[PDB]
């Protein structure tokens, strides 16, 4: 019978990947170091100060 | 003189997504193909490495096709014969009822959508306490990372009437609400975060937790053809349809058509897994007769049996019927009891509870005469 030639429209509805809420890095203490570079092995020491006993 | 016909009412049209997507005759086999937006993934190197290469992610967007493959009508054919000296008033006697029943089909269609959806596993509804079936299918929609807005809960009859029976809301004491909605009506309106909205559609004991972008539903209405006497717009919860009459000289009775053109489609992951909604199923204990014993009519008397479940459901359509003694009396498939002889029979009426194990199994005793 007829034939009709026609696109094929593609829609954005809404429909998207679920994934997960970012919450995490607002939490864990970020960044009390930062003179990374100038240290052997890429390495910073924390000093804790010291307790005695009587 | 005001006894009208008991009929359903109508919930489920107004919670789905209807119409996100109009241009259907503009695309090859009537199907639009709904792209999903791309995402990627990082990588972890080590400082310092020799090894200085980096792995390329890629983006690939995924697609998914919905289509309209049905047409729902309601087909009127009356003659001329009783057109002008039968039906008194056309809008009331005939339009109106055609309508309700496009309406109740569409309800239909979705609710078979809704019911038929690939759902992986079923939350079990402990009838003792509710609540925490419904806060784990609250709990399993949020591992999936669903939005927390535009989640529809749909409940049947006997999730509904549970829901007013459970102690955690028929106790004032047990819910904080000192008023008892749940007791001097038999309302339970909120509940773990979601609004209860009753249906008769679904099954009576099911229920059925999504998001709104979980089911989509597709309409069209036929354009009127100029080849028709008839023609208008009728609109049936929120709906458009096609009314057409036309007056066919073949058997001299005028054919009427109420139609529209549907599709529906369930979004499933781009993994093929479907989680965007849940389904909960009232958890069963014990099956029962109603009306106890009793006696046929005659010796080959007929009677509809109807097995209740503890929880009220009719579960007629889902128990296997034997006859202890086929010889004076036989109960079919359906739980149609036919008597053969006059005597006493025993009927036993099996259902597996929807949680497995062994099935309940509930005893009658039938006298036909």
């Amino acid at each position: 019978a007829h034939i009709f030639v026609k696109p094929e429209l593609v829609a954005e509805i809404g429909v998207k990947q679920l994934q997960r809420e970012i919450v995490l890095p607002g939490l864990v203490w970020t960044n009390p170091l930062t003179d990374f570079g100038g240290s052997k092995n890429d390495t910073i020491t924390v000093r804790v100060p010291a307790i005695t006993t009587a | 003189i005001g006894v009208k016909q008991l009929q359903r009412e109508i919930v489920l049209p107004g919670l789905v997504w209807t119409n996100p997507l109009t241009d259907f005759g503009g695309s090859k086999n009537d199907t639009i193909t709904v792209r999903v937006p791309a995402i990627t993934t990082a990588n972890r190197r080590d400082l310092r490495d020799p090894d200085r290469t980096v792995i390329a992610s890629e983006l690939v967007e995924h697609s998914f096709g919905v289509t309209l493959d049905k047409h729902v009508y309601a087909a009127l054919k009356f003659t001329d014969e009783q057109r002008t000296l039968d039906i008194r008033d056309y809008t009331k006697q005939v339009l109106m009822p055609q309508v309700s029943a496009v309406a109740y089909e569409l309800e239909d269609y979705i609710a078979e959508l809704i019911e038929g959806a690939p759902y992986e596993e079923t939350i079990l509804i402990d009838p003792a306490d509710t609540v925490p079936a419904f806060i784990t299918a609250d709990q399993r929609m949020g591992e999936a990372n669903v939005p927390t807005d535009s989640r529809r809960l749909v409940v049947g009859s006997a999730v509904a009437a549970a829901l007013a029976k459970d102690k955690q809301f028929r106790h004032a004491d047990w819910s904080g609400d000192q008023a008892n909605a749940a007791l001097r009506e038999a309302h339970v309106g909120r509940l773990a975060g979601m609004n209860v909205i009753r249906s008769n559609a679904i099954a009576p004991d099911k229920a059925y937790l999504w998001h709104r972008t979980a089911f989509i539903l597709a309409y069209r209405t036929p354009v009127v053809p100029e080849g028709a006497k008839a023609g208008a717009s009728f609109s049936a919860n929120g709906v458009a349809l096609r009314w057409l009459a036309d007056y066919d000289y073949s058997q001299l009775g005028d054919r009427t058509l109420l139609d529209v053109f549907t599709g529906r489609k369930v979004v499933t992951e781009v993994d093929g897994s479907f989680v965007r909604a849940v389904e909960l199923q009232l958890q069963a204990s014990s099956i029962t007769i109603v009306g106890g014993a009793f006696a046929l009519a005659t010796t080959t008397g007929t009677k509809q049996l109807k097995v209740r479940d503890d929880n009220g459901t009719d579960v007629t359509a889902r128990c296997t019927f034997a006859s202890s003694a086929g010889t004076k009396a036989t109960v079919s498939a359906a739980g149609l009891v036919t008597g053969v002889a006059a005597g006493t029979a025993d009927i036993t009426a099996s259902y597996v509870p929807p949680q497995g194990g062994t099935a309940k199994t509930a005893t009658v005793t039938v006298t036909v005469p």
